[PDB]
Order: C-alpha cells, then structure tokens, then sequence
C-alpha cells in the first residue's frame, strides 16, 4: 500500500532493492535473495566417499532446489545428511568427525551417531538410610 | 580497657545466596572468505585467486579458534563429571529433597529414558530469557528457507558466508552434567559432598566460620529454610534487572554486534565507484572493472583480517574465563578450599552450579549476620602457672564474672576447654591475667 | 517564509507507511551529531 | 541533498499593499541572491 | 567517508577496551574494600 | 589529489588497525595482572 | 593552551587526536581504599587481620612455620623491631 504515484522501488537502509511495483501491471512484489550456503563434508582416510551435511536444510529442499543425488539421505537435527546411516540411538565416547550438538559421524559405511564423551559411574546401592 | 577490647559479635544470622555467571564458551563464528569477498561473481573469484593464500589463512585461523573453543567445552564437561558416582536406584521424579532442603528446581531428568528433558527448572527459567542459545541459532537458520516475509539479519549474514555453528556438545548435554554433579551431593555415596550428607556438610561449614555446633544442630530447620529461601531468592532475582542475566545477554549482544559490523563492511565503497559487484560489472568492461573490483577485494580482505584479530583476542578471554569456571567447580562446588573470597564474597558456606547459555552459573551461599551485640573480649588469657591460652576461632569473654569462650561468628558463651583453646608454655605480654582459670 | 538551500547530510526517519516523520541536520549542533552517529532520534544514555 | 540549515532563519518576504508602492520594496534586502536554491514555507491566505 | 564504517570500528573497539579497564578498576577497588569495618573513633593523626 | 590522499588514508587506517590489534592484546595481559592482584589481596593481605 | 614555548609531545599527540583519558576512579580514591584496608588490620574489629591484634597474628603466622611460641612471645620487641626495619628497608630501597 506504500507506493505513491511517483514511486516504484522499495529500498532497505543499506541501499539494496527489496521490493518493486511493476510499471505495466501495477502488481507489487517483495524481492528475496536466492539461497547461498556451504556443505559440511565429513571424510575418513579409510573411506571411498564423503558424508555430506547441508546445515539447516530439509532434504526435500536440497533435492528439489539444489541437486538430485543417488545417495541415501535423512533429515537430522543439524540438517539433511547424505551417505550416512541414521543411528542416533547408538552412541560413541570418542569422535574424530564432530558435527555439533552432540552428533558425530563414525566410519566402519558412515554412521550418524550421538557423541557422549563422559559418563556417570553407577553403583546399585540404596539411596535411603 | 584493662586487657579487653570492644567487638560486635553476631547474635543472629541467615543464609544469603549470590549468583555468578562465568562465561566458558562463545558463538562459533565461521566465515567463507570466498563467498564473503566475491559473492557469486566469477570476475571477482578470478581476481581473488591471484591474491593466493589470504582466504586460506583466514579459514585456518578461524578453524584453530573454533578448535580451542571445542577443546575448552570438553575440558569443562570433564571437570563437571570428574569423580561423580550416582546410585542406579536414583529417580529424580521421586528423589528431590532431603533433610528439609529442597533441590527440585536444580535437578532435571536423570538417565536417557527422559531424553533431552535433562534441563532443570532453574536452567529452563535461565534459558527462556536468552533467544540466541545454541538451539536458538539452529532454529533461526532453519527458518532461512521457510519463505517468511521477516528479513532476519542472521539469514542475510549466512547468505553472505557469515554463520554461527553449534558447539560440539549441546547445552542439553551440559545441563545433564550439571544435573548429575548436583545430585552427587544429595544422596549416598555423596561423591561431590566430601562423602557425607549435604545438611551435615552445610552444618560443618557454618561451624568452621566460628559458630558453635550447639546452636546449629538445634536450629537445623531454620538453617534449611534459610537455605531454600536463598535459592528461591536467586530464582526470583532473574525477573528483575539481574547482573548475571545482563552479563549473559551481553555475550549474545557483543557477538551479534560484531557480525553486524562485519556484514556492514560489504556496503562500504573503499574508494571504488560502487560497493556492489553487480553495478561495477554492469558499468565497466574487464580492464577497468578489474581496477574497481581490486579496491573492493582489498577493503573486504582488510575487514576480515581485522575481524580475525579481534576474534583471536576475544577467545583468549574465553579460555581465561573457562579456566576460572573449572577452578570454581573444583574448589567451591565439589570441595571447599581454604581461600577466603575465591567462592564469592563474605563468609562462604557452600556453592552449587547450573548450566547457562555460553557458560556456567554458580550459586554461592554465605553466612550473613542479622543482628549484633557489642561485648568486651580478650584475645588470650594467662592462667595458673603463667601458662598462656588463646581462643580457637573465637574470644574469651567475662560472663557472670567468670571467664568463658565464645565463637567469633555467633555470640554463645560456653566453658573454656582444650576443645576451643590453643596452649602456650609461656603467656605473652598483655594477655589478661586469670590465675583462677583451670 | 524563505531560507537558503545548500548541500547537507541529513538523518531521515521513515515510518511504517513511508512518510518522513522526522529529520536531523547532522552538522547543525552537538546533539544532532550524536543522533546522526547513532542513526537514532533518541540516543542511549552515555558519554559521547 | 539540498536542505535548509537547521537553526538558520526564514525571512518573511511577503509584502501587502493597498494603493501606493514603495520603491524600497524593489531593492536589497527584498531582491535576494538565489545561489544553490531556496526553501519556501508559504501561508495559504484563505479569504471568503 | 567512502571508507564508511572503518573509523566507527576503531572507535567501537577502543570504547570496549576502555570499558574493560574501567570495569577492572572497579573490581579491584571492590576487592580492597570488601569486608572492611572501621571504628568511627579512628583518627590517623593520633593512632599510627 | 584524490589519488595521493587515498594512499595516505590507506596508510593511516592500516596503522590504526595495527595499533588497535596491539592494544587489545596488551589489555588482555592487564586483565590477567588485575585478576592476580585481586587474588593476592584476598589470599595474602586479608588472609593467609 | 598555557602559551608556553615548550613543545610537549603530549600536546602534539592531543592536537592529532591521540589522548589519554583519566581513569573513572582517581588514584587518590584508590590510595584511600588501600589506606582503609591497611588500618583494618591495626585496630578492633581487626576485619582484615582474622579478628585478632596484628602482633598476635604475626606471632601465630611465625609459629606456624615451626617456631616455638616461647621464643616468639619472649622476643616480641625484637620481632616488632625487625618488622618495622623491613618496612624502612623497602622505603629506602625505592631510592636505589
Ligand atoms: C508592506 C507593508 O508595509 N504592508 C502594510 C501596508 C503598507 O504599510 C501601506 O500600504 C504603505 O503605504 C504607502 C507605501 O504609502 O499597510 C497596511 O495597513 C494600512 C494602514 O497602514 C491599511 O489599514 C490601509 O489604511 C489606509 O488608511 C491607507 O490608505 O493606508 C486605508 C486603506 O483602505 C487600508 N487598507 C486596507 C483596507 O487594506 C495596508 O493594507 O495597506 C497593512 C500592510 O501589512
Ligand atoms: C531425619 O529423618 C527424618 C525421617 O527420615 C526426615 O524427615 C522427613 O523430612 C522430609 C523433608 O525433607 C519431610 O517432608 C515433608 O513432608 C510434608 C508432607 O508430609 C510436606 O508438606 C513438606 O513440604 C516436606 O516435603 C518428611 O515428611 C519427613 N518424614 C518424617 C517421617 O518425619 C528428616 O528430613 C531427616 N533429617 C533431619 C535433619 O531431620
Ligand atoms: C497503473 O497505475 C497507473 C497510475 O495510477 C494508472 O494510470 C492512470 O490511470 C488513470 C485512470 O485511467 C488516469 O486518470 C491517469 O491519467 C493515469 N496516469 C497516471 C500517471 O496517473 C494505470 O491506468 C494503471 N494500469 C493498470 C493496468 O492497472
Ligand atoms: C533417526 O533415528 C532415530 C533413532 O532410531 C529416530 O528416533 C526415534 O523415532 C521414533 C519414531 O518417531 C520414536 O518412537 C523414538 O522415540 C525416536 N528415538 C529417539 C532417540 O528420539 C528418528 O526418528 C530417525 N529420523 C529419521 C528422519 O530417520
Ligand atoms: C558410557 O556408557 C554407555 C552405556 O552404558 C557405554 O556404552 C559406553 O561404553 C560408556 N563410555 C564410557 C567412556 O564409560
Ligand atoms: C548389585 O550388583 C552386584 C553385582 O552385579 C550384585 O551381586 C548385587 O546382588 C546387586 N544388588 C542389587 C540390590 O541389585
Ligand atoms: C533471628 O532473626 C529472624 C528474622 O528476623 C527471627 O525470625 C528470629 O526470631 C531471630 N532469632 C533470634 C534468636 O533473635
Ligand atoms: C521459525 O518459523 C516458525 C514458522 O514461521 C515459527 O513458529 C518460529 O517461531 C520461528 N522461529 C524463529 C527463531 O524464527
């Protein structure tokens, strides 16, 4: 509703264009940047392939808008993981491929597993006097 | 006056709680130097490749810095878990208070059957007041492809190659470690409480200040209620403009400010015709576009070197803070080291720890005098065959025209005995003469 | 009423409908300089 | 942009006559230098 | 002015540094004064 | 004059960034020294 | 701005925008705090000296090293003289 008769471009504080009104149709659009980002690749010297993490992307978005691949995939907490088996039920006390938030990539194929470096010592003695 | 001095000795007391946040971690900033300097523009990536290793140096320093943060977070978690032994019969759904002291708010879910719910009510109340914790950053970046009309600066930073990664251990794991380290003082084998019940440890710590045991073991209910009232006052204190919560928010704010300044460096012209590579490459051909783009490359690479040098300087302070927090876990929470103002100010009884965004929050509990009696005290007596005696953690006082001892932190006259005395084979000068004693 | 124009730097504030509600002539006074430095009409309490 | 100087003065250059014109009305300071430009604030005199 | 935020960054880092020094000097003075209780009868011109 | 002045501006801004990076490094050592002095006030002067 | 013919480098630095500001607490205030912390050991309630007279604190600290109490409370004048001689040696040692 903000475009007056002499106005056709919406700018931010930095001087990027972020919206416009089309001179022919008078339709109004917001402009958003196309997605840009890195791939976090985990590699082990004893392996022939990478485990790939697309941080904060759901696998449907990666496959539809970035690239199709033949590799198996799943939606982990950190984002879409390719070429690793979802085994967060399993746990490891040491990890060379630390992904964040207590998740680790382990290699035998790759596994995506939880990192739990410390334990409590347990005894079966009574708590009560 | 004669051999005696006027001293104010406490006649009543309470327990007071004091919060202390110590930073042990910081947001793991990672920069893609190539994406930051050149965006999607091939003509810039060509020129940036003729600068050679500068992006490799920026990436290598930031990977070292982030490895120092990861190693520090592991060393803090190791320090919390060191020596902790718990009973497998322990169930925090039923076991939450002992000896009239209530720990229900300090203890989360224990064991994997409850999942990531291991955050305590105290830690929940502390995390809910800080938007950009580790899970806060993960949710903000998850929303960048959500199609939302809201233009989050975190998304604009990430699309320009500036991003915060999650720490190697989630805050829910650390909250599990602070929960386990807390319950390790509550029940046998008491592995964090010198191998004795928590209330007896509190009682012996207060007695060590110069308070007679005879008042302590009759006032045990009043001491327990003072203790859990202090804990409730700490919890309620986060709703006010709390200095610990202000410090935690200042960690997030200083990070967000530094990233915002680094993003604003993309819009400086550095004496080129424009700050936009789109405008340069749509105005000039390669021979002149090169001259303009090279000014932008030098400006942006200088801004990255400045940001890297600031980041190295800051992470030195984060390592110093984490080393202090590990020292307080060891010497205030797991044990009571004989160091006066180390574990907070005043007559420090005991300390407890809870998880906090990018750090640990310590609660220090102190013996606080409420009211005082002015009394005449002797620092020593000369008795019998000029044998000297000095009081242990206390004073000699005249009571009913008879010499008696009192503890220095609580007025309670009790008879003089080898239990509360240091002997000397000769009494010093200006010790009060008392031939009738012993 | 007439006053001379000249080439000057102003802070301009636009509301949620794109109207200019306020302005600051950055070199006109010390408080105008604090407003332009902080890019805000009401700077935070502090020593500048 | 071309803006007034904040804290400078406007001059009310309007003149109302009834019959006689003063020859001083057509000299400095009324006749004024344009330089870069001028900003005007003008009262709309709504008669009936 | 075409280098934009460079001087703003220099000023911001030095203001942070000087705020760290000020906060440190307060914490040292607090540490000196912590727990100090003196008699109001004390007068160092006679008691030394 | 612009081409020459721009070399002086780059030289002087580079020198300020170097001085800033040195100042941050030095103040980290001042904080470490102050933390030690508070520890000595507590553990040598006010107690043993 | 005193009009002196002396060209102090601090003035040239300040006119080129380089200036040292005073700290938020003056060194006079800090010397007040160190004075207060010092007299807190001299007199009751002895709040910095573990709640006992300074000479007794000194004697007990020396005894803790493995010195019998008998020689300490017999030689008290010699100990006090050694102590204030050590303090004078520090003050005089600032002239070297
Ligand atoms: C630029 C200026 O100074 N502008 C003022 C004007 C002039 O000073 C005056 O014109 C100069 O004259 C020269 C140059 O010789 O005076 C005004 O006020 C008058 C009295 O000063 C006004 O009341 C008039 O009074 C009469 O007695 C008369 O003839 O002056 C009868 C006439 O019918 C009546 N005008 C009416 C009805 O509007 C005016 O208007 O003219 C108010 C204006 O703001
Ligand atoms: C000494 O031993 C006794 C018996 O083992 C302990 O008494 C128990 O103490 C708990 C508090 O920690 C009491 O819980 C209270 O229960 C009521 C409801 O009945 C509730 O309203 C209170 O808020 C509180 O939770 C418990 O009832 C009590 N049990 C008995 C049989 O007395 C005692 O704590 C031990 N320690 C000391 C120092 O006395
Ligand atoms: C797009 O918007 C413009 C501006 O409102 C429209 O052009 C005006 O249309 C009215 C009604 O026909 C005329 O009275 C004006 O003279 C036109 N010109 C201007 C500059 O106002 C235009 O008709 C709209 N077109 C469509 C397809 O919506
Ligand atoms: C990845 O593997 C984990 C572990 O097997 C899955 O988590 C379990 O999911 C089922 C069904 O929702 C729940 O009943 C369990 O309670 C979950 N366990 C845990 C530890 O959370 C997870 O669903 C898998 N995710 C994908 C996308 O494959
Ligand atoms: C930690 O506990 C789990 C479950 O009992 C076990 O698999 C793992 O080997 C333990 N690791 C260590 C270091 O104790
Ligand atoms: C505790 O564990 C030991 C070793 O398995 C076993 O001998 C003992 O019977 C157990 N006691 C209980 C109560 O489970
Ligand atoms: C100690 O102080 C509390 C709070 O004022 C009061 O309830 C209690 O009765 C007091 N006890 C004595 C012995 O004065
Ligand atoms: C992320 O997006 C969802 C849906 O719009 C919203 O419910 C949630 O509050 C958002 N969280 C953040 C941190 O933006």
């Amino acid at each position: 509703v903000y475009y007056n008769s002499w106005q056709n471009l919406l700018y931010d504080s930095n001087g990027n264009i972020i919206g416009f009104k089309d001179f022919v149709t008078n339709k109004t659009y917001n402009i958003f940047p196309c997605y840009a980002g890195r791939v976090s690749a985990a590699f082990h010297q004893n392996a022939s392939s990478l485990a790939l993490l697309y941080r904060n992307l759901k696998c449907s978005y990666v496959l539809n808008n970035i690239s199709l691949t033949t590799q198996p995939y799943f939606d982990s907490y950190l984002g879409c993981v390719f070429n690793a088996d979802n085994l967060t039920d399993y746990s490891v006390s040491s990890c060379a491929l630390r992904m964040g938030s207590g998740f680790c990539v382990d290699y035998n194929s790759y596994r995506f597993v939880t990192f739990e470096p410390f334990n409590v010592s347990f005894v079966n003695d009574s708590i009560e006097s | 006056v004669g051999g005696l001095y006027e001293i104010k000795i406490p006649t009543n007391f309470t327990i007071v709680g004091q919060e202390e946040f110590i930073q042990t971690n910081s947001p793991k900033v990672t920069i893609d130097c190539s994406l930051f300097v050149c965006s999607n523009y091939a003509a810039c990536h060509d020129l940036l490749s003729e600068y050679g290793t500068f992006c490799d140096n920026i990436n290598s320093i930031l990977d070292e810095v982030n490895g120092l943060l990861d190693t520090t977070q592991l060393h803090v978690a190791d320090t919390l878990m060191q020596g902790v032994t718990l009973s497998s019969n322990l169930n925090t759904n039923l076991h939450f208070d002992v000896d009239n002291i209530n720990f229900k708010s300090l203890v989360g879910c224990l064991g994997p059957h409850c999942g990531s719910s291991s955050r305590s009510f105290f830690e929940d109340l502390l995390f809910d007041k800080v938007k950009l914790s580790d899970v806060g950053f993960v949710e903000a970046y998850n929303n960048c492809t959500g199609g939302s009309e809201i233009r989050d600066l975190l998304c604009v930073q990430s699309f320009n190659g500036i991003k915060v990664l999650p720490p190697i251990l989630s805050e829910s794991q650390i909250s599990g470690y602070t929960t386990a380290a807390t319950v390790a003082a509550m029940f046998p084998p008491w592995s964090a409480a010198a191998g004795i019940p928590f209330s007896l440890n509190v009682q012996y710590r207060i007695n060590g200040l110069g308070v007679t045991m005879d008042v302590l073991n009759k006032n045990q209910k009043l001491i327990a209620t003072a203790f859990n009232n202090a804990l409730l006052s700490i919890q309620n204190g986060f709703s006010a403009p709390n200095s610990a919560l202000a410090k935690i928010q200042s960690v997030v704010n200083s990070n967000a400010q530094a990233l915002n300044s680094l993003l604003q460096q993309l819009f400086n012209k550095f004496g080129a015709i424009s700050s936009s590579l789109q405008e340069i490459l749509s105005r000039l051909d390669p021979p002149e576009a090169q001259v303009q783009i090279d000014r932008l490359i030098n400006g942006r690479l200088t801004a990255l070197n400045a940001y890297v040098s600031q980041q190295l300087s800051d992470i030195s302070l984060v390592k110093f803070g984490a080393a202090l927090a590990m020292e307080k876990v060891n010497e205030c929470v797991k044990s009571q080291s004989p160091r006066i103002n180390f574990c907070g100010n005043g007559n420090h009884i005991l300390s407890l720890v809870q998880n906090a965004p990018y750090g640990l929050l310590f609660m220090h509990f102190s013996y606080k005098p409420i009211s005082f009696k002015t009394v005449l005290v002797s620092p020593g007596l000369c008795i019998s065959g000029d044998v000297g005696i000095a009081p242990k953690q206390g004073y000699f006082i005249k009571h009913n025209d008879h010499w008696m001892f009192t503890g220095s932190s609580y007025y309670y006259p009790e008879p003089i005995s080898d239990k509360n005395v240091v002997f000397m084979n000769t009494c010093s000068v200006n010790f009060t003469k008392a031939p009738l004693v012993y | 009423w007439v006053t001379p124009l000249s080439k000057r730097q102003y802070l301009l504030k636009f509301d949620n409908r794109g109207v200019i509600t306020n302005a600051v002539d950055c070199s006109s006074s010390f408080f105008s300089e604090i407003q332009c430095k902080t890019k805000s009409l009401l700077p935070n309490t502090g020593v500048y | 942009g071309y803006f007034p100087k904040s804290g400078a003065n406007f001059r009310d250059l309007s003149l109302k006559g009834t019959t006689y014109l003063s020859t001083l009305w057509y000299q400095k300071p009324f006749l004024s230098d344009f330089n870069n430009g001028i900003f005007s604030r003008v009262k709309n005199t709504k008669l009936y």
